[PDB]
């Protein structure tokens, strides 16, 4: 029952800034604590040691400190090629565990989602389907909450939702959100809406159509 | 130099039972130990076990002790990691890396300094079925879609106009469900040109050998 939390999970940066990752334990583990780094598609990389070691190429602006039950690491002066996931490990008692991770991310300016919905199409209802599409394009921050509604009525099942990463080229995010139902029930109601939230807007972003 | 190569992905289906390896090389096989790690697509790691080559002693993870065994080669250099039952709840990345030098005799760091690429490992009833591929027509730029619904297994290469068309455009990542994949993309171009110009999404499945071309009509309704 040794809990280990890092905050934040989330951490939105410009290359030149320093940074500092938290990882608390929920007891006393001493300094028996590592990080670790993940970059999008390559595996896990030990960064530091004994919460203080760093390991041989680690360049110098990584460092570690910590003991008892807090540590943090710290970037001074964040490179691009530091953007990816950080782990923290205990290593004070069995199981190992790891915390949740925390993502470093490039900040940029805020911007609004162009959103798009998509009625189904005769080709899949002749074969008894119906899969409304919605899709949420260049938004940023990362947050943002899409809910679908039916008639003014809210549908929790049949809704399948899908990110792309931070894009290389402008730093925003997009997503997908598909709503599947049956050539049946997508004939009983009239009104379907992809309703969106997110920072750029106090009230929700909507796009909606009628069967008509 | 040191190298941890595992074995490749691979798909199963439920119930069954899977053997994965993790081949070492770059340095003495029986002087280190290897750990097994697991990571969810939430990106979250667990620890699994760790085998000793040199003893064949094991130490797992309470949570995976019936489910995993771990075991090791001195022939061959290799350790193997066998997965028992395997649900749904199994479908994720799995990880071999080295535990790193000791301390001093018996006392360890607990500290994994090379890591293997990764094998990843999909459980699912389904077969090798091509996908449907409906066109997204709207109802100053204009977005148009192609949904790549009910296929399997990954992956599916998606372009439009056979790749004249590269700006613009987002392909999401393909999401599971049902034991099928499903996947979808956009692409934004001026209304000046569409349905002027003729814009389609070409869909390839390598593993049902199928090629789809789908061309963009406005619905008229």
């Amino acid at each position: 029952d040794l809990v280990l939390t890092q905050s934040p999970a989330t951490l939105s940066v410009t290359p030149g800034d320093s940074v500092s990752f938290s990882c608390r334990a929920s007891q006393s583990i001493s300094n028996n604590l590592h990080w670790y780094q993940q970059r999008t598609h390559e595996s896990p990389r030990l960064l530091i040691k004994y919460a203080s070691q760093s390991i041989s190429g680690i360049p110098s602006r990584f460092s570690g400190s910590g003991s008892g039950t807090d540590f943090t690491l710290s970037i001074s002066s964040v490179e691009t090629e530091d953007f990816g996931m950080y782990f923290c490990q205990q290593s004070n008692r069995w199981p190992l565990t790891f915390g949740a991770g925390t993502k470093l991310e490039l900040k940029r300016a805020d911007a609004a989602p162009t959103v798009s919905i998509f009625p189904p199409s005769s080709e899949q209802l002749t074969s008894g389907g119906a899969s409304v599409v919605c899709f949420l394009n260049n938004f940023y921050p990362k947050d943002i909450n899409v809910k679908w509604k039916i008639d003014g009525s809210e549908r929790q099942n049949g809704v399948l939702n899908s990110w792309t990463d931070q894009d290389s080229k402008d730093s925003t995010y997009s997503m997908s959100s598909t709503l599947t139902l049956t050539k049946d029930e997508y004939e009983r109601h009239n009104s379907y809406t992809c309703e969106a939230t997110h920072k750029t807007s106090t009230s929700p972003i909507v796009k909606s159509f009628n069967r008509n | 130099q040191v190298q941890l190569q595992q074995s490749g992905n691979e798909l199963a289906k439920p119930g069954a039972s899977m053997k994965m390896s993790c081949r070492a090389s770059g340095y003495s096989f029986t002087s280190y130990w290897i750990h097994w790690l697991k990571q969810r697509p939430d990106q979250g790691l667990e620890w699994i076990g760790y085998i000793d080559p040199a003893t064949a002693y094991t130490e797992s993870n309470q949570k995976f002790k019936d489910k995993a065994i771990l075991t090791a080669d001195r022939s061959s250099n290799t350790a193997f990691m066998y997965l028992n039952s395997l649900t749904s709840e199994d479908s994720a990345v799995y990880y071999c890396a080295r535990e790193s030098p000791r301390l001093r005799r018996g006392i360890y760091y607990y500290a994994m300094d090379y890591w293997g690429q990764g094998t990843t490992v999909t459980v699912s009833s389904a077969k090798t079925t091509p996908p449907s591929v409906y066109p997204l027509a709207p109802g100053s730029m204009v977005t148009l879609g192609c949904l790549v619904k009910g296929y399997f297994p990954e992956p599916v290469t998606v372009t439009w106009n056979s790749g004249s068309l590269s700006s613009g455009v987002h392909t999401f990542p393909a999401v599971l469900q049902s034991d099928l994949y499903t996947l979808s993309s956009s692409v934004t171009v001026p209304s000046s040109t569409w349905p002027s110009e003729t814009v389609t999404c070409n869909v390839a499945h390598p593993a049902s050998s199928t090629k789809v071309d789908k061309k963009i009509v406005p619905r008229d309704c």
